[PDB]
């Protein structure tokens, strides 16, 4: 309970679903601004993931079970996840990390990527699972 | 040049001029150096070969010497290029347009037809002159709704920006995503939500070529937008984009009508126009021991078509594994090649038994051995999987000998094989001839890489004419050449595109039905071949009641309650929502209860009075009752059931979607209806053969696409990545904001987007990695709509020589499969008729009877005589000149709504008030005739009738402006100049048989519209209840959706134009993890149905495009012929009827419509031009239309219609225009005069009467 400005009271600025322990523990000055670049980075990311989202005028009808809010809570945990490739301990719900990736498919919107440079034949912008592969380990927290 | 092989020569010649031609190319020559030299090497050489052959000649030419001219040219501008003193990308290039014109060369000789021909240009004289009426007849209503467009809509340039945004800085990252139109107002159209301002970009400084050029904003845009619309191509996105601006009953009245009257009846009436052509044609060429004994027996024919259906399973069960399992010596291929050493075995022992020389000589035998020679080639390792799989994938041709039926009508409906074989020829020949020009043309332009080269340009062409995205093209190449070019370049596309969907698509219909129908020799000589309580019930059930009384009696009362019941149920159901369900609102339940109760009711009242089975009239006999219990039964479940729990794919869903066939009962209540399923129906044959023959092409096409496209479609949706092993972490991807917008980005600027993860995938909408998937993928090919999409994605990720095969299928599949259903339906519509067996002449004079019965007499009074004043005004009035006057200036006073009349603006004020002045002339020229006939004679004409109204309306109007002057004095002012134009179709003789067809083949096609309409309603309530709450994707938007019954009528009538349908469809298919499930109702979840989207859709579609929208085609191309007419030599012109009807009023001064019988003698003496009876050199035929017109009564005054009749019957050949029954009959009746006239003795009509008397 000690966002940064026992490792296990300290989380992240940004990533707040990660500590300095979990860090250490898979992934001081060394490591620590290291940690906070990358940090940086993903709220740079995620701003930039809810200024595209603020732009989609369909946002209170696209779906009758998701919001905004989950849509944004659930992308920025798979984009933290993607930027600490780490495993959670304190967690008292657990979760494939993976499994994030789907949720956002499953509670965001459809975004049409644009067309000029290839043609995506009706795929969405946010897509999980390949051509035939097996999807799902690492476990994070369940912040949904 | 006496030799005969010099001309073979000079023909290939000419066909490797044209491929020279379109192989010089900039492009052409960057990617290949030498080419740029071979074809100097060509041209050099031909360019001799020919000028010798003219000088030869010398010690149709005209063309030759200009096209060796061109060749000189060309070859000069070439030496001159290869010197690097004229560059490469300049537009001297254009010197080579001419040149694939040369091309007509190789099929010249080829028009030498069996007959003279004169013949030929008569046939192309009518057939031209009905080209130029339908064409202007179009024009007119183009122009017509480009001043409604202009007037009800404006600019749309009304975007939703974010909050603070200043003018000159709009960019990328100003507009929402997607970009979305709005309203200034507060209560129309629509309004985006807090955060974003409605802002006109246009005024922030942005280019009209940024924005797009579809509008309304001048009346030239207008028709540009109108005419791209008339197409069914982006239409709906138009019609959003205006609804989004604007109020919705505009967009809905002028979007739907456009659709219904431009797109359907005008196009189709060109297709009638071809039908026509086809039918003079027609008519103007008829006015003239242990191994060879087994190897014939059956069970061996058998054996191999149970192998070679094997063979197609087994290769085409070769679906898409992954990465890790595949082999060049699979074993399929294994199979593959014992398959081919059974079939080549086959053919060499059928050569053997038969001999060479007799194997050969059968055309089937000769497809087998071409096919064992292509698999035979296909097993080689290196052409394995290859483009020789074609061949092997052809075998199943062989299965179409296991059905003799199926065999019979593809013979027929191909019927002889040059008829279609020069149509796709000369397709074929003019689409490189167009493409090859195109190129010459865009060859140089810069940043166009749609006619860089000439495979670019046949890409281009053909996409012309498939429609789909032709706009997009067209748009493309305007951008690439300066505004100078402009203009003639979109008047070049849309000439093409006009040229190829209104005469050559046309020209497909026309050869299919042509081929469909008999020839006049088999018709005439096939014509020549033949010739208690149950009381109560009774009581109650057949109890029933001008036409208002055979209207109240068309059905009986119970049938009538039913009617009633049945109609209320379907506006109660079409208040459900998965919001408002029947079940759990009581006011939507009430209709339920009456349905079920009121029907049981019926159906006992029915039963008690006529059983069940085993009776003439019982209740369950057709399909229709059989029908009717069952809607029954479903509803009496649904309402004793009710459940408050219907998960989605239960058995409760399935009872709630049939439960929306109640509609379907409108078609067994109601007579017509009846008929028209009956009439649909007795096609079903053809319609089925048909379908098989479309299956067997997709079946094809999806073996070949499986063994070639499985798995090769994937691919990593960064396009910087090119290996699956760099396809991972994550990249920022481009959202898609406009697609309209050409606004570009500047150097500083970053294009909206977002991270996303890596992923290698195919397309979410086709792929071929199973049969399934590539027969789904090829019957949404087959509609062309997004087959652009499939196309690029197979030249790009699998490579360009696959273009080939996208490029035959959508020929053999749409050109000529899906022209099938047009050809089986009209000709079912015609024999269901009755008008199949009769010969172009007998319809030609079922026409003229039905034009002559619906004539009547020109009821104008006689030019008065005792006042100069009346006598004057009168003359002037009637003369032609006054006519065409008043005419073009109700043409120009439609001008003045070239721009919006809007209060804001101040062009409107001059506009406005010239029209007055417009008004005041139409008044004066009403006034005078009001002076020239009397109000008496005035109101005689129907036509008067509405020039009255309309001007009434004008003067009201004037007043109402100089008096009050505010936007509805404009509105109305708008409204009157629309409805004086419209009157303009009553000056133009063909522009008003023209209108006169389209609208009685509206009010003739009213049935069939109303079940469309029902099987819509039907289709729309099951989409709300199944797909009502589904997840927004592709095309599942704000204005596209099912939550409503017309968010689904609306959705199915754009389906109808099939407008991105598959992408709907896909949207429909969505399932987890793309959406969250639930397990306890359907409409708390935001899933699709994969299988229940599938099955509605593409049934959706092919009945009503294939099938049902077709029947509108026949009905127009009936009531065509039956209006439209031009001057013949067999028949009654409209001249000649005029001209009668002139005569009529001159020679009967009362109006009684009848004429006395001795008067009847100086109506024809006194009757002029091509009906002339001289007397000084024909007496026998006066005296004997005479003497019949004194018997047809016992001296009874006849009447106009019989002086009429009589002429009919003595203008035409009866023996080629009457059926047996009538030319019997008439051929009696004439004799007798004869005779009897003979007995009492103690120009078309002049040239059939000597035809009738020498034949005697
Ligand atoms: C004239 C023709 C008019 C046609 C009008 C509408 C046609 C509709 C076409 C789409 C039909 C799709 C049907 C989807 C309905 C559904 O989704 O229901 C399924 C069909 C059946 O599911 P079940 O096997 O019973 O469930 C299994 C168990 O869990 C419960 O029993
Ligand atoms: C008529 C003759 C038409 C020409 C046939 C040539 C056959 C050889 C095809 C291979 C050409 C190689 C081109 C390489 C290339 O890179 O060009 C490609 C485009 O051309 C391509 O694919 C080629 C796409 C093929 C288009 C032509 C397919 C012919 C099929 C005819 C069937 C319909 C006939 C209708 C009338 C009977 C790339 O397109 P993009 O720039 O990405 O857009
Ligand atoms: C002639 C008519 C029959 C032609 C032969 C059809 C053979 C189909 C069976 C072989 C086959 O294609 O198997 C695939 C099944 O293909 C079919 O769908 C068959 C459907 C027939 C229509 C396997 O599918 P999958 O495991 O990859 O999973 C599918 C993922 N969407
Ligand atoms: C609009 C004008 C309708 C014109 C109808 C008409 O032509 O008259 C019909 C008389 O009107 C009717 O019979 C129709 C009576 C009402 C039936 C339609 C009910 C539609 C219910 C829709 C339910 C919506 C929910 C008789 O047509 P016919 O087939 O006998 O002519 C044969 C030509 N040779
Ligand atoms: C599924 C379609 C089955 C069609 C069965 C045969 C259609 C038919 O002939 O309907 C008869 C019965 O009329 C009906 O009740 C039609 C009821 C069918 C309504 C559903 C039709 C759907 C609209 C067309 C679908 C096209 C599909 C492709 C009309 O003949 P009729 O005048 O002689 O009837 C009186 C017999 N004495
Ligand atoms: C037959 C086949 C073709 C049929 C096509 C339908 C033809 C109907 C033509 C009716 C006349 C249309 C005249 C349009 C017009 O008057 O323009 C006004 C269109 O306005 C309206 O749509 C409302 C009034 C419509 C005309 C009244 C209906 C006439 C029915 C009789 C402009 O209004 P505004 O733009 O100034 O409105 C405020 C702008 N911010
Ligand atoms: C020609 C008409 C259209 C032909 C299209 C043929 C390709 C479509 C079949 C694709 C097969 C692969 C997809 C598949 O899995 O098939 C599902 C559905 O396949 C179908 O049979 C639906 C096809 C309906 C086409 C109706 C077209 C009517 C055209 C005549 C009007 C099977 O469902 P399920 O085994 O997963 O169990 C469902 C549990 N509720
Ligand atoms: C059916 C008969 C009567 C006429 C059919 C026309 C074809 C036989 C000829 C005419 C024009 C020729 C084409 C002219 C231009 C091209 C482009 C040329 O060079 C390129 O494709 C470079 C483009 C690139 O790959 O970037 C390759 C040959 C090709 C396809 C030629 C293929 C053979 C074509 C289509
Ligand atoms: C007949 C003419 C009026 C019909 C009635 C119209 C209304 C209803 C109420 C209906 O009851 C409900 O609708 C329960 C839900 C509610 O409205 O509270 C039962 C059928 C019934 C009696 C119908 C039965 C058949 C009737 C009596
Ligand atoms: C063809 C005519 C003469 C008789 C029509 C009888 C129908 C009313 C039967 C045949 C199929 C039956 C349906 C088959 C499946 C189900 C699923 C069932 O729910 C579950 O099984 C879960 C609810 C009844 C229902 C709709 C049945 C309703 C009654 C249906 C429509
Ligand atoms: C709902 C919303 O975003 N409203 C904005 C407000 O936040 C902003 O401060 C203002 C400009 O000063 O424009 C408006
Ligand atoms: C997005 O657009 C930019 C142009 O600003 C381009 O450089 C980039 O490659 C595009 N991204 C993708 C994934 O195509």
């Amino acid at each position: 309970c000690y966002p940064q400005g026992n490792l296990s009271d300290f989380y992240l600025s940004f990533c707040n679903s990660y500590t300095l322990w979990e860090l250490f523990s898979g992934l001081c000055r060394q490591c620590v601004e290291a940690y906070q670049d990358y940090d940086h980075h993903a709220q740079e990311k995620y701003e930039e993931f809810e200024s595209v989202l603020h732009k989609y005028l369909q946002s209170e009808e696209y779906s009758v079970k998701s919001c905004p809010e989950d849509c944004k809570i659930v992308y920025k945990a798979w984009l933290c996840s993607q930027y600490f490739e780490v495993t959670q301990f304190n967690c008292r719900k657990t979760i494939p990390c993976k499994q994030y990736c789907l949720e956002v498919q499953t509670r965001c919107p459809f975004i049409l990527p644009d067309n000029d440079e290839v043609i995506y034949g009706g795929l969405s912008s946010f897509i999980c699972t390949g051509l035939y592969e097996t999807f799902l380990e690492p476990e994070c927290c369940d912040v949904r | 040049i006496n030799k005969p092989w010099v001309h073979s020569l000079l023909r290939i010649c000419a066909i490797i001029s044209v491929i020279s031609v379109c192989m010089n190319t900039p492009m052409t020559f960057e990617h290949y150096p030498p080419l740029q030299y071979v074809t100097f090497t060509l041209d050099t050489l031909l360019m001799f070969l020919y000028t010798a052959e003219m000088i030869a000649k010398m010690h149709w030419c005209v063309f030759d010497g200009f096209m060796v001219f061109c060749l000189w040219v060309s070859l000069v501008l070439q030496v001159f290029e290869i010197a690097d003193i004229v560059d490469q990308m300049s537009p001297w290039g254009m010197l080579r347009i001419p040149r694939p014109l040369i091309m007509i060369r190789a099929f010249r000789i080829y028009f030498r037809f069996e007959l003279p021909r004169t013949r030929i240009t008569n046939i192309l004289k009518r057939s031209g002159e009905q080209i130029w009426s339908v064409s202007i007849f179009l024009l007119f209503f183009l122009l017509l709704y480009g001043i409604l467009g202009v007037q009800m809509f404006g600019t749309f340039t009304y975007h939703c920006v974010v909050n603070d945004t200043k003018p000159g800085n709009v960019t990328w990252n100003s507009l929402a995503i997607p970009d979305t139109h709005c309203s200034p107002e507060l209560e129309e159209g629509y309004q985006c939500p807090p955060g974003f301002k409605c802002m006109d970009l246009e005024d922030l400084g942005l280019s009209r070529q940024e924005l797009g050029y579809s509008g309304f904003n001048e009346i030239g845009t207008s028709i540009f937008t109108v005419y791209e619309a008339a197409s069914q191509e982006g239409w709906v996105f138009l019609m959003y984009r205006a609804i989004d601006s604007f109020p919705r009953w505009r967009s809905y009245f002028y979007f739907i009508t456009l659709i219904f009257f431009l797109a359907w009846l005008v196009k189709n009436v060109f297709i009638a126009v071809i039908i026509e052509t086809f039918a003079e044609i027609r008519v103007q060429f008829q006015q003239m021991a242990c191994l060879q004994k087994m190897m014939r027996s059956s069970v061996f024919h058998m054996f191999i078509l149970s192998m070679v259906t094997v063979d197609v399973i087994v290769a085409a069960s070769n679906y898409y594994k992954g990465e890790n399992f595949r082999r060049q010596y699979d074993e399929f291929y294994l199979a593959e090649v014992a398959f081919t050493v059974l079939f080549d075995l086959e053919a060499l022992l059928k050569i053997w038994c038969l001999g060479f020389t007799g194997y050969i000589s059968s055309s089937l035998h000769k497809f087998e051995l071409l096919l064992v020679i292509g698999t035979t080639l296909h097993v080689y390792p290196d052409l394995y999987h290859s483009q020789f799989t074609y061949f092997q994938v052809l075998r199943v041709v062989r299965l179409i000998k296991i059905s003799p039926a199926l065999e019979d009508f593809v013979y027929k409906i191909f019927g002889p094989g040059k008829k279609l074989g020069s149509l796709v020829v000369f397709t074929a020949s003019l689409l490189i001839v167009m493409s090859a020009i195109s190129l010459q043309m865009f060859c140089f332009v810069e940043e166009l890489d749609r006619f860089t080269t000439f495979p670019r340009a046949f890409m281009s062409m053909f996409q012309i004419l498939t429609q789909e995205g032709w706009v997009d093209v067209m748009d493309q190449t305007l951008n690439a050449v300066g505004h100078m070019w402009a203009p003639v370049v979109a008047i070049y596309f849309i000439l093409y595109h006009l040229f190829a969907t209104l005469i050559l698509l046309s020209l497909f219909v026309a050869v299919i039905l042509d081929n469909l129908e008999l020839d006049e020799d088999l018709k005439k000589l096939k014509q020549l071949k033949q010739s208690r309580f149950r009381n109560f019930c009774r009581v109650v059930v057949r109890a029933r009641f001008h036409q208002l009384y055979d209207l109240l009696g068309l059905v009986t009362y119970l049938d009538w309650v039913m009617i009633i019941v049945t109609i209320c149920s379907c506006i109660s159901m079409m208040f459900e929502s998965p919001f408002r369900r029947v079940m759990h609102a009581p006011t939507l339940q009430i209709a339920e209860y009456v349905f079920v109760i009121f029907m049981s009711i019926e159906l006992n009242l029915k039963i008690m009075a006529d059983g069940l089975f085993f009776t003439p009239t019982a209740v369950i006999r057709d399909f229709g009752g059989v029908m009717d219990i069952f809607i029954y039964l479903v509803s009496l479940i649904f309402l004793c059931w009710m459940p408050q729990n219907v998960p989605a794919e239960s058995g409760a869903q399935l009872l709630m979607v049939l439960r929306c066939l109640r509609p379907l009962r409108i078609f067994k209540l109601v007579p017509q209806m009846r008929k028209v399923v009956r009439e649909l129906f007795s096609g079903f044959k053809e319609i089925f053969l048909v379908s098989i023959l479309l299956l067997t092409l997709m079946l094809v096409f999806a073996s070949f696409g499986v063994q070639l496209f499985a798995g090769k479609l994937a691919k990593c949706n960064d396009p910087n990545i090119i290996r699956r092993e760099d396809c991972n972490g994550i990249f920022r991807i481009n959202v898609s904001v406009s697609k309209n917008l050409n606004l570009k980005l500047r150097p500083g600027e970053k294009k909206p987007g977002f991270w996303v993860p890596r992923v290698w995938a195919n397309p979410r909408n086709f792929n071929f990695d199973n049969v399934g998937n590539a027969m789904l993928a090829l019957f949404e090919v087959l509609s062309l709509k997004g087959w652009v999409e499939v196309r690029d994605v197979i030249i790009h990720r699998v490579g360009p020589i696959h273009g080939i095969y996208i490029h035959v299928f959508v020929f053999l599949g749409c050109m000529i499969g899906l022209t099938l259903f047009v050809g089986v339906v009209i000709a079912n519509f015609n024999e269901n008729k009755g008008t199949a067996l009769l010969t172009v002449d007998q319809r030609r004079w079922e026409d003229l009877k039905s034009r002559l019965k619906i004539a009547q007499p020109l009821h104008l009074p006689p030019r008065p005589d005792n006042d100069g004043f009346r006598a004057k005004m009168y003359d002037i009035t009637q003369h032609p000149f006054f006519k065409r006057t008043i005419a073009l200036l109700v043409l120009a006073q439609s001008v003045l709504l070239s721009v919006k009349w809007d209060v804001e603006d101040p062009v409107t004020v001059p506009l406005a008030t010239m029209s007055v002045v417009f008004t005041f002339i139409f008044v004066l020229e009403v006034t005078m005739k009001i002076i020239a006939m009397s109000p008496a004679g005035f109101w005689q004409s129907r036509r008067n009738r509405y020039d009255l109204l309309v001007t009434s309306l004008g003067v009201v109007w004037v007043v109402l402006h100089f008096a009050l002057l505010n936007a509805y004095t404009y509105m109305m002012g708008a409204c009157v100049i629309v409805f004086r134009f419209f009157s303009i179709c009553g000056k133009h003789v063909t522009l008003k048989m023209l209108l006169l067809t389209v609208v009685v083949s509206m009010y003739k096609s009213f049935f069939i519209i109303v079940g469309m309409f029902l099987l819509l309603l039907c289709y729309a309530f099951a989409g709300v209840v199944l797909f009502g709450t589904v997840k927004y994707g592709e095309n599942i938007n704000r204005h596209a959706n099912f939550s409503s019954a017309g968010k689904a009528i609306t959705v199915l009538f754009r389906i109808v134009t099939g407008e991105d349908w598959n992408k709907i469809m896909h949207d429909c298919m969505v399932q987890p993890p793309f959406c969250t499930p639930d397990e306890f109702t359907y409409w708390a979840t935001d899933c699709g149905n994969y299988a229940g989207a599938l099955m509605y859709f593409c049934s959706f579609y092919v009945i009503i495009a294939y099938i049902m929208l077709n029947l509108l085609v026949a009905i127009i191309v009936e009531n065509f012929s039956l209006f439209y007419s031009t001057e013949e030599d067999q028949l009654l012109s409209y001249n000649d009827l005029r001209h009668f009807q002139i005569i009529w009023n001159m020679v009967d001064d009362k109006r009684e419509g009848v004429i006395p019988t001795f008067r009847v003698k100086f109506l024809l003496r006194l009757l002029r031009g091509r009906l002339e009876v001289d007397l000084d050199k024909d007496k026998l035929l006066f005296k004997h239309m005479c003497y019949e017109m004194e018997r047809l009564h016992n001296g009874g005054d006849v009447t106009f219609h019989d002086v009429l009749s009589m002429l009919s019957y003595r203008s035409v050949d009866i023996r080629k225009s009457l059926q047996l029954e009538e030319l019997l009959a008439r051929e009696q009746l004439e004799y007798t005069i004869e005779e009897e006239v003979a007995k009492q003795t103690i120009q078309s009509c002049s040239i059939i009467h000597s035809l009738r008397e020498s034949q005697q």
